């Protein structure tokens, strides 16, 4: 419960698309 | 002088489409409530990854399709040492299935719509995916096609087959994809036979890497006298007015002359030779504004000026 997602192949977070 | 503990009960479970799950428990003997040692994560395979995290969990997007594995260790960094304990490791077995049987040359295509009439004005996402049926895949196989963005996933309907029956295009008319998204699509493609198993394939598309920009509609062109005009109007897009950038060709047939402005505005005004046919044509781009570099869109048909005599 509330962390991001971790893109893997991009070494960087994603939380939203407000 | 002390070290640190590794964490416990590693798993690693698939929650969706490309989508996967890390939990661990503080190992028993270690400090209870010391808030400042945290957990680092290195992936090992398909790519390899490396970053903290402060909670026992950790969810993250990556291919599956390779096999997948993981890392997780206990950390504590002091501005001048970095203490870490062993790690514990947890991995997911590359899915069943016998070489060559799975799907080769995925290929995605976006694109922005509108609706019809007033139902409302805004845009849809369509997508376009097409593939090459396995080498040695035995004749039977059938391919299945998803694609999950966001929260949303869904399965093909509308499918292009070859001359023995099999999938190797799907056709997506309206999507969940937000077509200002900054977000990662993902695909999966997975199949089935009588006699062997199928290695299901997958792939992380961004969306700037596969959104096909329309072309700039409604290019006028006009020469009264020596004064050139061109007009332009943006095309069919979520992005606004200011978010374009355009490449406006002018090419001169009589001595093939070619004169390329690059701008953010929709008209161009300025001097030319009254006495040469000249056909322009016009593309656009998504501006670093708004978003990471993408694809220029096809040139728009082309359009003649001058000689109006």
């Amino acid at each position: 419960v509330d962390e991001c997602w971790r893109i893997i192949a991009s070494h960087t977070w994603f939380c939203a698309e407000e | 002088k002390i070290s640190l503990l590794p964490p416990v009960n590693f798993t690693i479970k698939v929650t969706g489409l490309a989508q996967v799950l890390l939990q661990w428990k503080p190992n028993p003997d270690q400090e209870q409530r010391n808030v400042n040692l945290e957990y680092q994560v290195k992936i090992n395979a398909p790519k390899e990854d490396d970053y903290e995290t402060r909670i026992t969990e950790s969810k993250a997007v990556t291919i599956l399709h390779k096999g997948f594995s993981a890392s997780v260790r206990t950390i504590l960094q002091n501005d001048h040492s970095l203490l870490a304990s062993s790690w514990a490791s947890a991995e997911l077995h590359a899915p069943p299935g016998s070489p060559g049987t799975s799907i080769v040359n995925l290929t995605c295509t976006t694109n922005t719509t509108e609706d019809n009439y007033s139902r409302l004005r805004s845009y849809q996402v369509s997508l376009h995916c097409t593939w090459l049926v396995g080498t040695d895949a035995p004749e039977d196989t059938q391919y299945f096609l998803y694609y999950r963005y966001g929260s949303w996933t869904e399965e093909c309907q509308e499918y292009s087959k070859d001359t023995l029956g099999r999938n190797i295009a799907c056709w997506f008319p309206r999507t969940f994809i937000l077509s200002k998204g900054r977000d990662w699509l993902a695909v999966l493609v997975n199949g089935s036979s009588k006699h062997s198993a199928i290695r299901p394939f997958d792939q992380l598309f961004a969306l700037h890497a596969i959104d096909q920009i329309n072309p700039p509609l409604n290019v006028t062109a006009e020469i009264e006298g020596t004064r050139l005009s061109i007009q332009w109007e943006k095309p069919v897009s979520a992005f606004p007015i200011h978010c374009f950038d355009y490449e406006v060709k002018i090419h001169n047939t009589r001595n093939g002359y070619l004169q390329i402005e690059k701008l953010m505005t929709n008209a161009f005004i300025s001097i030319i030779d009254d006495l040469s046919k000249y056909d322009v044509q016009v593309r656009a781009a998504v501006s670093s504004m708004c978003r990471e570099a993408g694809l220029w869109s096809e040139w728009s048909q082309p359009i003649y000026v001058g000689f109006s005599r």
